[PDB]
């Protein structure tokens, strides 16, 4: 039973046992949403077919690990889902070919926030599963771990929905100009989605963000956002109504805010978060 | 060129600060006792006074000084003293210049010279003043008088 | 000569001068004649010397014998009974008010207890070509109040869009003179000389440099110098002389001399009585925080810091700035900051070199702590050197060089309520430079620019400027070249332009009639050298008789830089009038198209009712003369009185004479002045009365004969209705300002008698002055 | 220390009053202005009114003097007429002489709207030289106060001469030969140095 | 937070609109027995400079004096007065040369600001002569 893959692959250590570095491409499916799907990555082949069968297992306790190692979700083995992280074994997959087949199996996961997401660098691990070994010969039995680690920078969905992106700077002109801010939310299921804002704010009535500006800010200015043309304050949640599949943006554009008194040249910035909340 | 400071002035002529010095004789009957020396007996202490020009006008450059005052009946050449009983008796104050030499007493205007100035700096006019008898002996008494000094500048 | 010692009752005199004349008794000691006066403390004193120049004078009684043949170095006396009097040689060096231009305090004049306002009420109206108009208004309010010697203040403002009360200022200021400083209340504003200006709102207990003589203000060589006998000193610079005064016998010290560092090196020379001269030259140079010799300025302040940003605090604090001035051109200095949030200590120490040139350099320590609780310590250092004018016309007026650390911040820095004004991008190294160079005769060369370093980035705030001016006998070729370039921002703003001033005042006759000699052209084009290219032509000046409406008509085209373009055009009007001020103008720029007005003016509210006229600042002079009109004031362009007669002077000096002048030709036919030129000595923010009295009715000449013969000279003549009198001259003649048709005459010469009277005709009323003939009664 | 503003007035044809300062500069002495105005003959003939006449100056104290016109149009009006103004100070309160101080100037009644102009008068002197005398022929209307008189290397002596006359001077046969001559204006300065025309 | 945002600003500093163009001063008459010595000087006149509607971003002014200098170093007279020269200050006492620049704050609430300044007349040498006076200073503004 010797496998392989194309992309990145890992470094056997200790006997049958390894890490395996993959490409991420999660999207935000109906109901649980996609983390890896392995099943297009790691091929396996066995090197005497025609002399033994080999058959290979998921055991229990194979969970997410390192950041993910919090949430939960399903699997799909050989075409079924089973509840994840396993509370039990799975079903074994026969591997008696020389030509390389692939490894049935797709981790995913289980929506508990809004439209959250969370970060995934080159080199983080990501789940722990635990693989059994057996065969038709003889009796031999043997259990082995094979941890999951990513080769490039992704976010993995946690909501129902998601966005254009997650990080966006936008610039203003000279004064007392405005810019459009780019921003769409898309979503699998019709949801009824609510965002607030949230971020240091100046004035009582937390409609202005402060100039956190860093080299050489200007005095009395702030940052104000709005849509259609009406002002959006902090902690206020501004509803959307039914999102469908199609992208629908927010509508929002970038202000200038005077906040004090005399006003002092130099350069604005203000980085304001967004959170979204269903209705 | 946004803004500008335009400035116009102008700088008037101006005349002398004409400072007197107020004489004060002192003698004390020292003369009057022994001389007793004709008409001419013009020999006392003279006592040295200046008229202060000063500060003056950069215009100023020559001027013509002269005297004015009260004449005795003897000698027209002498101020005549005041005429009261504590007064002294046969006395003309008589006037000189810088060179010790007689200034015409009540002089018109086509007689005097032409003193030159300094132009800025500060000028001063030295002149001395004795006694002079016109009659004899010279009785004990007040010696005092009057008289004018006329500034005509050019 | 010499007469047998004694008790002398003889007027006493100081270096050939009156003073008084008391019994003075002579002893016994070591001197010309063998004979020392003795004279007592309480009367050297009031005789010119002064007793605090003398360490030891003050031990001896009140009416002890001083020694001051022995006791004092270089110091004689001598009796003449030849001409009753007392010679005495005291060098100046032990007397006091040597200063030229020395005003007594007690001449100062605190001022009247009246009201303050002033207002202006500017703004303009924009038109623009596509989007709509603009209005705006600001009406400005400067409330005041002075009570004898309490100056209250209060700024505030009025504002308007396309709109309420925003206050600014209220300060309560007094001068306290046995001080020699200024005590402010309220809002108020620090120097910038050791640490960074700092608005704020408390007490404060500084110097003022306007209470000095102008002949002491600024640093200045003292001369210290010490003469055998009587000599003669006098001072030269760059040629001609600029000082000269004769001295006694002794050490002197000479305080004065006008500070003029690009003047020159002095040429001090002493020629004593006999022929022997001491020469020896001092070098001049002058740095702006260099003390001269024995002037002190303090500065303590304590209150809360009042910005006037949303993003600061208001913390406590205190700052006590003190300069010194030392012997040799040495000059010390350092104060000290004490707050809630930071402290900060400075150490001065500068020499005047002279030869190489003044310098002066402070090191200032700050234990800062930031907003987010996080201690920072550091020092800053600053250089400061100037050269007089070099003999090539090389005047180096400011090289400075300020370094501060990495851990170093301001006062301002720690006064803030968040984090990311920076506190992680302080400043590091600035460099400031400004000279100037004389290209011989007819043209000189500025030059000025800054260059700003950060810790951290690698960004340079750059500034730059240089400018020729040509002056081609009447006209003035000016030609300047700048350079702005900003660390947070991208690219060089650099500005080309020449201009070009041909006055029409030395173009026609000196005395001509016409409004044209006060008038000139300007003529400019500009090159931003980056496509941009604008050139405009204008003609401003004066008009009515007093000279109060300024007009300026220009005109020109902008075009390029990022492709706009378009003709210009622009008028301006401002007139100062003897009741207010007004000044509208008009902009035309084919796309702008706006319009300007402002009008401004001053209002006093004294005890003889109130008085309107110009925009008031600070010292204030008030004219009263109940009686004249349209009274033209010298030295003063557009200051009229009102109607009552009253007026205020809007330009004054504080702490300083200032000849207060009524141009006589414009009173009316009916009224003159007993004396028509008053002097005022104001304090700072103090209002002074200027008062002349005026007669108001008929000038005439009367010639009063008393037993057929005139009255003699000398006679006093006061009349019975109006309070106006008058001196009868020579021929019984005596002039009266102000009387009435008729009236009785009272004249009183010995010990009153004559008593006269008159009635002239009512036809008589259209001449400057009537002549008559009347009697007397006893 | 008494100080007149100017040292010469000019009083144009048809004026009511003009100014003159008299300033003195001594805080404590007390002075007794007086002041009049006498005519070509130096005589009082009441031409003109100065106001105040009489006056008293305590310490260093200004004043205004004005001067009124007392003719009514009654003086020749094709030239200037020459008077005299008078300004006398007396020191106010031992056998002492108390000094009385007059300060002199002249005075130019000049008529209205004249012929040539008054700084193209100093050109047009002409001259006259024979035997041991220099005479000057000024036929403008003007005063011409001549000063300076430098006759080549020689200088000469002072001389006003008045409009459409002349005045002779005093010239030494052992002087030079060409003549040079500067003039006092209307503001006391002095006019540049000229070339004498005589005949 | 799901999605963070940072906008960027950028205030700069916008022209004035100046008001007095043409400030003239006259000092009226001045005797040569005043200025006769060396260093007197002419009494003090009060000028001011208004620079109003200053567009928001604008709190600072800078302005450039410029003119013709003589070998005292103060401003030279056209005139036809000899021997005297002209002094520029501000109400701090300062002096203004041709060339030295001096910044002022803005009114915040007016949304303008002006120069307090000061002019006399002045010798070095000494010995004023009589004669006109005549100056033109030049100034530009530069705003920040």
């Amino acid at each position: 039973f010797a496998c392989k893959t194309a992309n990145g692959t890992a470094i056997p250590i200790g006997g049958g046992s390894a890490n395996v570095y993959v490409n991420l491409a999660p999207v935000v499916n109906v109901g649980q949403n996609l983390v890896v799907d392995l099943s297009t990555q790691i091929f396996c082949h066995n090197d005497y077919p025609e002399t033994i069968t080999d058959y290979v297992t998921l055991q229990r306790g194979s969970a997410y690990g390192g950041v993910l190692s919090n949430f939960s979700g399903t699997v799909k083995y050989s075409g079924s889902s089973y509840p994840f992280p396993t509370t039990s074994e799975t079903p074994r997959v026969v591997y008696n070919s020389r030509t390389d087949k692939p490894w049935p199996v797709a981790l995913y996961l289980t929506p508990v926030s809004s439209a959250g997401g969370v970060a995934i660098k080159a080199g983080s691990l990501i789940a722990v599963l635990i693989l059994r070994q057996t065969n038709n010969y003889n009796s031999d039995d043997f259990q082995f771990v094979w941890n999951i680690y990513a080769n490039n920078d992704v976010v993995v969905p946690t909501g129902g929905c998601d966005v254009s992106a997650r990080d966006v700077t936008v610039t203003l002109p000279d004064y007392p100009g405005s810019v459009p801010i780019p921003l769409t939310v898309y979503c699998a299921k019709s949801q009824n989605l609510g965002y607030y804002l949230s971020g240091t704010t100046a004035d009582a009535g937390n409609s202005i963000f402060t100039n956190t500006a860093s080299f050489s800010p200007a005095q009395g200015v702030g940052v104000q956002l709005t849509r259609n043309g009406t002002i959006i304050p902090a902690n206020n949640t501004v509803s959307l109504g039914a999102v469908g599949t199609s992208a629908v943006s927010l509508g929002l554009t970038a202000n200038y805010a005077r906040t004090g008194g005399q006003v002092t040249a130099g350069n604005v910035q203000s980085i304001i978060g967004v959170t979204f909340v269903y209705q | 060129a946004d803004s500008t400071i335009t400035i116009r002035g102008y700088v008037r002529d101006n005349g002398c600060s004409v400072a007197a010095e107020s004489t004060n004789f002192t003698v004390d009957l020292m003369e009057n006792a022994a001389k007793q020396f004709n008409n001419i007996g013009a020999t006392t202490p003279v006592v040295p006074f200046r008229i202060l020009l000063s500060p003056c006008g950069n215009a100023v450059s020559a001027v013509k000084v002269g005297f004015t005052g009260v004449a005795d009946s003897h000698n027209a050449n002498l101020l005549a003293l005041e005429n009261t009983v504590s007064a002294a008796s046969g006395l003309g104050i008589q006037l000189l210049n810088e060179q010790q030499n007689q200034i015409p007493l009540n002089a018109p205007s086509s007689a005097l010279s032409w003193t030159t100035l300094t132009p800025g700096k500060p000028n001063t006019l030295n002149f001395y003043a004795r006694l002079m008898a016109t009659q004899v002996p010279v009785t004990a008494g007040h010696i005092n008088a009057t008289a004018t000094f006329t500034l005509e500048y050019q | 000569q010499e007469l047998p010692p004694g008790t002398y009752r003889v007027d006493i005199y100081l270096n050939n001068g009156y003073m008084a004349t008391r019994d003075v008794t002579f002893n016994t000691g070591d001197s010309e004649q063998g004979i020392v006066p003795c004279l007592t403390r309480a009367q050297l004193a009031s005789m010119g010397l002064n007793t605090a120049s003398v360490a030891g004078m003050n031990l001896l009684a009140d009416d002890a014998c001083v020694p001051l043949t022995t006791m004092v170095q270089d110091a004689t006396a001598h009796l003449d009974v030849g001409q009753q009097r007392l010679n005495l040689t005291i060098p100046q060096a032990f007397m006091s008010n040597r200063a030229r231009g020395y005003i007594p305090p007690e001449l100062w004049d605190p001022g009247i207890n009246a009201g303050l306002l002033n207002y202006n009420f500017s703004g303009n109206s924009v038109q623009n070509r596509i989007g709509g108009n603009s209005h705006y208004a600001y009406l400005n309010l400067q409330s005041g109040l002075n009570i004898g010697a309490w100056r209250l203040r209060d700024n505030t403002t009025w504002s308007y869009n396309s709109n309420k009360w925003q206050h600014i200022n209220t300060w309560l200021e007094r001068d306290i003179i046995p001080l020699r400083s200024r005590l402010t209340l309220g809002d108020g504003y620090t120097q910038g000389d050791i640490f960074d200006g700092i608005n704020f709102r408390g007490a404060q207990l500084a110097s003022d440099d306007n209470m000095l003589p102008d002949s002491q203000r600024g640093f200045a060589p003292v001369i210290h110098g010490i003469a055998r006998g009587t000599a003669q000193v006098t001072i030269k610079q760059n040629g001609y002389d600029i000082y000269n005064s004769t001295v006694p016998p002794g050490p002197f010290t000479i305080n004065d001399i006008y500070a003029a560092g690009n003047s020159g090196d002095l040429q001090v020379t002493i020629k004593e009585a006999d022929g022997s001269t001491q020469i020896f030259t001092v070098p001049y140079s002058s740095v702006p925080l260099l003390q001269r010799e024995g002037h002190t300025r303090y500065s303590i302040t304590a209150g809360e810091y009042r910005s006037g940003n949303a993003q600061q605090e208001k913390p406590r604090f205190f700052q006590s700035t003190l300069l010194h001035g030392l012997p040799a051109g040495w000059t010390i200095y350092g104060g000290t900051q004490l707050a809630d949030r930071y402290r900060a200590f400075n150490f001065g120490i500068g020499k005047n070199m002279g030869a190489l040139g003044a310098l002066s350099v402070d090191m200032t320590q700050a234990n800062s702590t930031l907003p987010d609780d996080s201690q920072h310590d550091g020092q800053s250092v600053r250089f400061l050197y100037n050269k007089s004018l070099n003999e090539s016309g090389t005047n180096i007026q400011l090289v400075g060089y300020r370094y501060s650390t990495s851990g170093y911040f301001n006062f301002a820095d720690t006064t803030y309520s968040r984090m990311n004004y920076n506190l992680a991008y302080n400043k590091r190294g600035k460099l400031q430079l400004t000279v100037t160079q004389q290209l011989g005769r007819t043209s000189t060369l500025y030059l000025s620019g800054s260059h700003q370093t950060y810790w951290g980035t690698s960004n340079v705030d750059e500034q730059f400027q240089a400018g020729l001016n040509t002056a081609f006998e009447d006209i003035n070729w000016t030609l300047s070249y700048s350079l702005t370039k900003n660390a947070w921002q991208k690219g060089r703003d650099q500005m080309l332009a020449l201009n070009v001033n041909i006055p029409f005042s030395h173009w026609l006759r000196s005395d001509s009639k016409s409004q044209w000699r006060h008038a000139s052209a300007s003529y400019s084009m500009s090159h931003d050298l980056n496509g941009r290219m604008t050139n405009l032509a204008g003609v401003y000046g004066t008009l009515l008789e007093d000279n109060n409406l300024s007009y300026s008509v220009q005109t020109g085209y902008a075009g390029g830089g990022d492709g706009n373009s378009g003709s210009t055009g622009y008028a301006t009007l401002n007139y100062r009038g003897g009741y207010g001020n007004a000044n509208i103008g008009y902009s035309h720029s084919d796309d702008i198209k706006q319009l300007y007005y402002g009008v401004s003016g001053g209002v006093l509210a004294h005890a003889n009712g109130v008085t309107l006229g110009q925009p008031l600042n600070d010292t204030v002079v008030l004219v009263k003369a109940p009686g004249a009109k349209d009274a033209k004031v010298e030295n003063q362009t557009g200051v009229r009185t009102d109607w009552r007669g009253y007026a205020v002077l809007p330009y004054a000096t504080e702490y300083r004479e200032n000849r207060v002048a009524l141009d006589t030709n414009t009173l009316a036919d009916n009224v003159d002045l007993d004396n028509a030129v008053a002097n005022v000595v104001p304090t700072r923010g103090a209002i002074v009365r200027a008062e002349f009295k005026a007669r108001v009715g008929i000038k005439l000449l009367m010639t009063l004969t008393h037993n057929n013969k005139p009255l003699p000279f000398g006679a006093m003549v006061t009349s019975e209705s109006s309070q106006s009198s008058g001196i009868v001259a020579d021929n019984g003649q005596v002039y009266l300002s102000g009387m009435p048709l008729a009236g009785k005459v009272q004249v009183k010469w010995g010990e009153a008698h004559c008593v006269a009277n008159y009635q002239l005709p009512p036809e008589s009323q259209q001449q400057l002055l009537t002549q008559l003939s009347a009697e007397c009664r006893s | 220390g008494v100080a007149l503003g100017a040292t010469r007035v000019i009083y144009p044809a048809g004026q009511k009053q003009e100014q003159l300062a008299v300033t003195n500069n001594d805080e404590n002495s007390t002075y007794l202005i007086q002041s009049w105005v006498e005519n070509a003959d130096g005589v009082k003939d009441g031409r003109f009114i100065v106001t105040p006449p009489l006056f008293a100056m305590k310490g260093k104290k200004e004043n205004t003097l004005r001067i009124l016109d007392a003719t009514n149009n009654q003086l020749p009006q094709d030239r200037e007429s020459l008077f005299w103004m008078n300004v006398k100070a007396i020191p106010s309160m031992e056998n002492t002489l108390q000094l009385a101080i007059i300060s002199r100037i002249k005075l130019y009644y000049r008529p209205a709207k004249l012929a040539l102009p008054p700084d193209q008068a100093a050109e047009k002197l002409r001259f006259r030289r024979s035997a041991n005398s220099l005479t000057l022929i000024n036929p403008t209307p003007y005063y011409l106060t001549v000063t300076e008189l430098n006759a080549g290397t020689r200088v000469l002596e002072n001389a006003l001469v008045p409009p459409m006359g002349e005045s002779t001077v005093k010239l030494p046969s052992d002087a030079g030969s060409n003549i040079t001559y500067r003039t006092i204006n209307d503001y006391g300065a002095l006019t540049p140095k000229m070339t004498g025309v005589m005949e | 937070a799901d999605v963070t945002i940072t906008v960027n600003g950028k205030v700069v500093a916008k022209p004035c609109t100046v008001s007095t163009t043409n400030a003239t001063v006259d000092l009226g008459d001045l005797y040569s027995f005043s200025l006769m010595s060396a260093g007197a000087a002419s009494a003090w006149h009060d000028v001011a400079l208004e620079l109003t509607n200053c567009p928001v971003g604008t709190s600072r002014v800078t302005a450039s004096f410029s003119g013709a200098a003589d070998s005292t170093g103060y401003y030279k007279n056209q005139g036809t007065a000899q021997n005297i020269q002209l002094e520029l200050q501000d109400d701090s006492g300062n002096t203004l040369n041709t060339g030295a620049t001096k910044t002022v704050q803005v009114d915040d609430s007016s949304q303008s600001a002006h120069f307090p300044l000061q002019v006399r007349a002045l010798t070095v040498n000494g010995g004023a002569t009589q004669g006109t006076i005549q100056a033109v200073i030049s100034i530009t503004y530069t705003y920040s």
